[PDB]
Parts: C-alpha cells; structure tokens; sequence
DNA sequence: ATCTGACACGTGCCTGGAGACTAGGGAGTAATCCCCTTGGCGGTTAAAACGCGGGGGACAGCGCGTACGTGCGTTTAAGCGGTGCTAGAGCTGTCTACGACCAATTGAGCGGCCTCGGCACCGGA
DNA sequence: TCCGGTGCCGAGGCCGCTCAATTGGTCGTAGACAGCTCTAGCACCGCTTAAACGCACGTACGCGCTGTCCCCCGCGTTTTAACCGCCAAGGGGATTACTCCCTAGTCTCCAGGCACGTGTCAGAT
C-alpha cells in the first residue's frame, strides 16, 4: 500500500546491466542482494572519508573519497578504480558544463548518482559535502558493481542459468580475493563460507 | 569450557550437518555439546541487542529493521528477504546421500556426496519453529516476554547459521594446522578463544 | 603556549583519586593511559546509544545510554552498573533541585560531568540529546573508571609503589575479564597481550 | 607465504627479542623472516593511511593526529605520549639475563628469567632509528618523500609492536592447539590468515 | 647510604562550565483498522534417536634428524649529544567559490496485476 | 546415462501514480591562498657502547613409525514431531491526531583548571 522508504536500487541495478551481460537476466532476491551489498560499501567507504579522514569539520572532498576508494579497495584494484574515479569526474565536468546535465543523468551508468548523496550526507558523519564526492562514491560503488556483477554473470554462464542466482555471487566474491577481502566480511544468504583452500594436514 | 547450557538446544543432528556444512569431514562425538553453547551464545547476545533496542522503541514486538540495527551494532554487515526467504524444506533429501547415482565413498573428501549435496543448499538448516522456541524461551528468561516476527526471526536464523559456519571454517583451519582430520570440541573453544577471548 | 584542546581529564582523575587510594598517586603517563581509556569508553557507548538504538531522529535518552551500557558492560558489571547508573539519576535530580546544582558539580564525582555533554553531542551521530543522557554517561564512565583505578592502585600497593604505574593498569584490565572485554580490544603501551592461560598442549 | 620482504628489516634479535615478549619459550630458526615480513606489512598499511590523510591535509610531515585518526581508521583504539614517551634505553639488559641472584633454567617456563624480564619493560624495544629508516624509505618507494614526527614516529613504534605482539600472541595459542612448544613461521602465517585471510 | 629527576607545591590568568529565559519543535500519548502473528487440528514423513561393524584415527614409546638455545668475541651502528638550516606549522588576513536551501518540473521507479516460458520431473532410446 | 515431452509458478511486461531527482536561483559561508614566526626536524659529526652478527657445543625439540586401542561413521530401524496447511482470533503496528517538555541559543558569572617556577624526596644502584 504505501510507497518505498529505502534506497532505490532495482532499476539501476538492472540498468547497465545488459551491458555487462544482455542475455543474463537477474533474481529478485539475488538483485536485493546486490543491492545492500551495494549501500553496505556506501556506508563502509563514506564512513572512512568522512568520519575518519578530514582534521575538523572541513568539508568532504571528492579526493577524499577518492583515497578512502584506494585503500578500502586492493593495491591493483584499488589503483585502477582511482583512476576510473578520475574518469568519472572528468565525465561529470562534461555533464555539468552541458545544460542536459544529470537530467538523464549523463552516463552515470548506475543510480549512483542518485544514491550517492544520500550514503554521503545521511550517513551524517558531517553536513559539509562537495558534489564531487557524491560523483566519486557513485564511480566507486559503481566499478565494484559492475565487477562483481559481470563476474556473476560469466558464473550463470558457466551455470548455464538465464537469470543470476545469489549462489552465483557467493562463488564470485569467494573467487576474487580482491572483492571479497572488501565485502566478503559480511553476512548473506546460506552458509557464507570462505572455502579454506589446501585441506592437507600442515 | 565456558560453555553455556539452556534447557532447550536444537538436535545434535542439526549441528552435525552444520559441521559437514562448514565442510567438517568428521567430529568427534564431543564436538555438538559446545556449538551448540556457542550457537546459544551467539543467539543470546544478538536477541539482548535487538530487544533492548526495541526496549528503547517503545515497542513490543521485534521486526526485521530490529535485528537489522542490532546486528551491524554487533558489527556483523546484515541483511534478508523481507518478501520471500529461504526456508528449510527445499533442502536435498538425507536417505538421497547414497548414490546409485555417482556413487560416494571414494576418497578426496571420502563422503564426497553429503558435503557437497548440503552446501548447494540454499534454504536454511536448522527447523524454524525449534529456534521460535529458542527465541521465545530466551525473551522469557532475560527478555520481557515480548512478541516476534517470523521474518526478523528468520534473518536471524541465517546471521546466526552463517557466524557459526564461519566459527566452524576457522575451526577447520586449526584442525589441519593441528595436522589431524577430525574436529575436537577443544578446536571450537579454541576457535572462539582466538575469535574474542 | 597556545592553551589545551582535548577533553579535560587531569583533575578529575586525580579527583575521587584519594578516596578510591589516598596513599596512592599516579604516574602522569598513566593519567593520560586512564583519561584516552576513558574518553574512548565515551565514544563507544555513545556511538552505540546515539548511532545505533533509536530509530528516526528520535532524542537520546538516558535510558538508551542506560541500556548502551547495560549491554556493553558485562552481565554483572553491567547489571550492578545500571542500577549505579539510576542512583545517579537520583543525585542529578537532587542536583538540579538544589539552587547550587552543577556550579560544584553537586557529587558529581568525576569531570565526567563535565566530559558527558562532549562525547554524546560532538560524537555527532545526532543532535537531540537529553542531559539526563550526558548524566548516565558520566555514571557509567565514572563507575568504569573508578573499579579499575581502585584494582591498579591495589596491584601498586601490592607492588608497593606510591605512584601508579601503567603496567598496574594492564595488570588490573587483564585480570578482571569483565573490564578487559570492554576495553581490552584497544592498544595501549608496550606489548598489550592477553596472557593466554594454560600453558598445556590441548 | 605471501611475504612483503623490503630491503631494510629491524636485527632478527630483536624479533625474537618481541617473541619471547610474547611469551614464546622457542621459536624455529625460520620463524624471523615471516615475522619481519609481516611487522613491515602492518608498518606499510598504515603509513599508507596516514600519508594519504596528510597529502589530503595538505600537509608536508605526519604529525601525532595523523596516524592517530590512521590507526582508528584501521579500527585500532589508539593513544601515546605528547610531552615524554618510553623510549628503548629504559629496559631489562641482556647480560643481566644470567642471575646469579634466584637462577635460570629451572622449567615452568625454562627460562624463567628472559621472558618475565623483558614482559616488565616498558619500552619500546625496536630501536627507534632503524624504525625511523624503514619509515623514511617506504615513504620513498610509495610515499612521495616527506618529513616524520618523531612523536608520531614513536606512536607508530607502540601501534605497531603491540599489534604484532597481540599477532604472536594468537599464533602461541595455535601452536599451543598443536599441542607442541616451539613456534614455528607456518604457526604465524596460519596466524594473520585468521586474523584476515 | 646517595644521587637524578620526577613531582609536589606556590603564583598568576581566563576560558570551561553553569544557570536564567526563551522558541519551538520534537516527542510522547491516544484512537482505529486490519495485518499479520499466535495458537490449534490434521497429515506425511522425514528427520530425531540409536546401535553394530569397522576401519580408520589418534597417539605412547621410541629414535631420527638436526639446528636452535646458550654462551662468547668482535664490528656496526644505535644512541645521543651538539650545531646549524630551514622547512615548514600554525595563525591571521583577504577574496570568492561553492554548496546549502527554496521552490517548481519531469518522468523513473515502483506497486499491482496479467502473461508464460525457463525450469524441474520423468519416460524412451 | 542422456535427450526430449509435460507441466507450473514465477519472471517479464504493462499501467499508473507521485514524488525522487533534477534545475535554477540566491547567501553566506566555508575555505583556499598569502603572508609571518620560529621549532623542530633533519643533516652531519662524533663519540660510547650496547647490540648484532658470527661462531661453537651440545641436546632438546619436531614428529613419524609401529603398534594399540579405540572411536564415529556408514549402514541400518524406531520413534514423534517438523512442516505445512488451514482456521480462528486478537494484539498490536502503523497511522493519524493532540499536547507539552525538552534541549539549544544567548548571555552572564564564576571558578577551577591551565601554565610556569622551586624545592624535596621516589626510585634505581
């Protein structure tokens, strides 16, 4: 009956998508899954900016982010999301020089651009926030996403499954030792192993 | 030791496939009596957060938002299916371990079968309504006797399955550093010493 | 030169010092140990008053720090604690009836009703504080810091020093279970162990 | 494995030195190479954060609250001394290990003697330049060449050798588990894989 | 029995803290509707509860294999002072760049319902 | 053992609501840059010495082997409630509605805390 309350993910979720896969459909529950794996590393790389980072009450800048990106994600994965950050802020200053603007959101391929300045300003660790960040978190979240998403995707394949299924992400994470360093500290649907590799007695 | 024993614990039976779950090859037959206190422990310490929490809301009945708070309080990153969950029955079969088809007992884990029959399971493992009881029991004994909500309950039933498969895993890990097959209930106590101590 | 920043601690810890141990002094590197031991018990019990239990906007209350530190401090500790913590209540409300009131702090043991209004308020996870709060905070931290100065300065005087000694502390936390759980998690000078026990092959 | 191995590493004396502060009664002769590797890994991750904090700061030398909001983004609760910190030379001598007065070598522990006498330092036991090297050089292979506090140097000195006491504390524990006396590397590796893995 | 130095104590200064008063909203309470929990009946069935064979798992005594613990001598540099340079750490100033806040606009997202085909089960080759 | 026929409920598709996201606008404000002061970090020297590293001796420690016994795991059968589904009921969850209590904001008063200097005993030899 009444409408929504939490972050809106599903669409942009699916947006982007059928770029990284367009056969590949999705699960409901695996698309929720993504979803608070999603905001959780909102939360996770905003609370490191901001709360940790900035001496005093000064603003959060979009470079804050940006190293908050590079050491929460890997050395390599971490450097290349950096530089991909930089992209997106380079793609922002082409969307914000054009009148279009975030009207349609100018090739901000996630709701992320939306999302963002909510996981920012709500999380509440100050009031002062340069856009540039948002459009930081929003790359961030974004690359990770589309990682993770796109390596699920290759696993519904290697499944032969129309439509992903969370079993899909949990080899994904547990595959990357990348991703799941940044995430696989959490909790989700079944077991949430981490599959301890060499079973021979040490 | 340290092992905290209520009056109701769910079947030894459960535990062991929670074992085999985390991939435990074999326990030995004291293994059940501590994962079962500290699948308590767990249990205990996450339903006193949420309820004191819901305490404060001046609320009187858990819901998912609840144990949602309370277990990141507990800094465990959380979240379930508010529309349609896993549940237990949707599992593979327990008389189907025996294989006519690819048949187990081999080697490389030996079972072969069981392991990995019950890790492809999605829905959750231990009854549903048994953990009610727990849940209902454990708010009698400390927790104001107050009402809950099967979809709060069940998220907690898969953070709670999901801490203890890793509490498990890294029991495991001890194990074969300890060079040796089978679990000990001494590796969980161990396990949980290096978890907080 | 320029005047301190910090949260104010040195004399309030002297403070009440006396009458835990009036023999007994403090070494000014252990106040400091004893003043960041307690500014950081602050923070975590008000992150989790504040930043976790109420739901919306809604006011901290002092019954939220109540039940913050009913379950962060052990089963007995905290259960003697709250009960300590509502004595308090009882003396602030003597308090503010009197004309007097906080000008001298009216009993307020330590600082720490001084220090309560910082770490709630600045700890930012809100705006909306009741004082009742800050006066549950200061109890709490009071009690915290009262039994482990009292066990370290019975391990000085068991080590016959007349001036308290940082490894009297860390003697103290790793003895009681109940405080090192709280607090032990943290670092703090030299090696920091836990002193595992039973030294016998398992 | 996965072992960082620089080209400045603090004697191998005073990494066993940090095991028997521990506690470790004996360590195989393999166990320092790892153990270096990994007090330099915890050195590089948070100096790693703390310069970043500085070059956001637009700052040019890490002063105390650099690497002290560093550190508890780390999620490690951290204080040292602004005004006079315990140094190295301070400690429990080396010579002095022999007593003539109430003698060594007698069991529950051996020793007796080396362990309680360094556990009863306050010090710091690295030596504070050769730390002071190996934080100037990895500021040169990543960190952009800037100047150090020796304030916030010594606070990274008590960060980081508590860290890797509290580190082989838990590989004496799995060692203990192992049900044998001597710690060895493989004991500290199977050590950090459980602390993150 | 002595010496170094940490600190207890004396002098001087002002910001941290408290109280009165106010604004005002944030909060608590109360009423109502029905959604959703809680309990109960009935049924199946499947898992809990349990034992036997066995075969492998665990380890006591023992030595195999060795290299680490202990102990001593030398060389390196660690500590620590001493001097000097200046980079730079912090504080204050101006100039303004930028991101809140208000209000209006647009269509994307999503609830709810209907369509159906991907997907599970099983018989034939 | 594998491939194709059988069948369903779940996923895709569609409709419509409205409010999330956007836009421009302003304000004022946070902050970025420039400039000054002088501390301390850094470099270098140089000395002391403690430590580190290298070298020796021996035996203490890892652990696997037989060899023992010794225990859970496979298999089974026996037993009852777990699950599930449906019905009843009402507790209470959310929502709206009404009232007033609470602290922040401001100012002012005040004192106990801050630094800085001098002599003495706490602690290590």
């Amino acid at each position: 009956r009444k409408r929504d309350k939490s972050v809106n993910f599903r669409l942009g979720l699916r947006n982007m998508l059928a770029q990284i896969h367009p056969d590949i459909s999705v699960q409901t529950e695996a698309l929720s899954e993504l979803s608070n794996i999603a905001v959780f590393l909102g939360k996770k790389i905003s609370h490191g900016a901001v709360t940790l980072l900035p001496e005093g009450t000064k603003t959060i800048k979009s470079s804050a982010v940006l190293l908050a990106a590079g050491d929460l994600y890997g050395k390599d994965l971490g450097r290349h999301a950096v530089g991909e950050m930089t992209k997106a802020v380079t793609r922002y200053g082409s969307a914000k020089e054009s009148k279009e603007g975030s009207r349609s959101s100018k090739a901000k391929l996630q709701i992320s651009v939306a999302r963002s300045e909510r996981l920012l300003r709500e999380h509440g660790g100050c009031s002062r926030v340069s856009e540039g960040a948002a459009v930081a978190l929003a790359a961030a979240i974004e690359y990770f996403m589309g990682e993770v998403l796109e390596l699920a995707g290759n696993a519904a394949r290697d499944s032969k499954k129309v439509r992903i299924s969370v079993k899909h992400i949990t080899l994904a994470i547990q595959n990357d030792a990348a991703l799941f360093a940044v995430v696989g500290k959490g909790v989700f649907s079944g077991a949430g192993v981490s599959l301890i590799s060499v079973p021979i007695p040490r | 030791d340290h092992v905290s024993v209520g009056e109701t614990q769910i079947p030894k039976a459960s535990t062991q496939h929670l074992l085999r779950k985390a991939g435990s090859l074999s326990a030995a037959g004291d293994t059940e009596v501590p994962i079962r206190g500290f699948v308590h422990m767990k249990l205990h310490k996450l339903v006193q957060k949420s309820l004191l929490a819901m305490q404060l809301a001046k609320r009187k009945t858990i819901m998912k938002s609840d144990v949602k708070k309370a277990a990141e309080l507990m800094h465990l990153p959380v979240f379930a299916i508010p529309t349609k969950d896993s549940g237990a029955k949707g599992s593979v079969f327990l008389s189907c371990r025996q294989k006519g088809a690819g048949s187990a007992g081999t080697g490389s884990e030996t079972n072969s079968q069981e392991v990995r029959s019950q890790m492809k399971s999605t829905c959750l493992i231990i009854p549903k309504e048994r953990f009610r009881t727990m849940a209902k029991e454990i708010s009698k004994k400390e927790g104001h006797d107050v009402h809950i909500a099967e979809a709060a309950l069940d998220m907690l039933q898969v953070i709670v399955e999901s801490c203890t498969v890793r509490l498990l895993e890294k029991a495991l890990v001890i194990t074969y550093s300890g060079k040796r097959t089978r679990v000990t209930s001494k590796d969980i106590e161990t396990a949980f010493m290096l978890e907080h101590g």
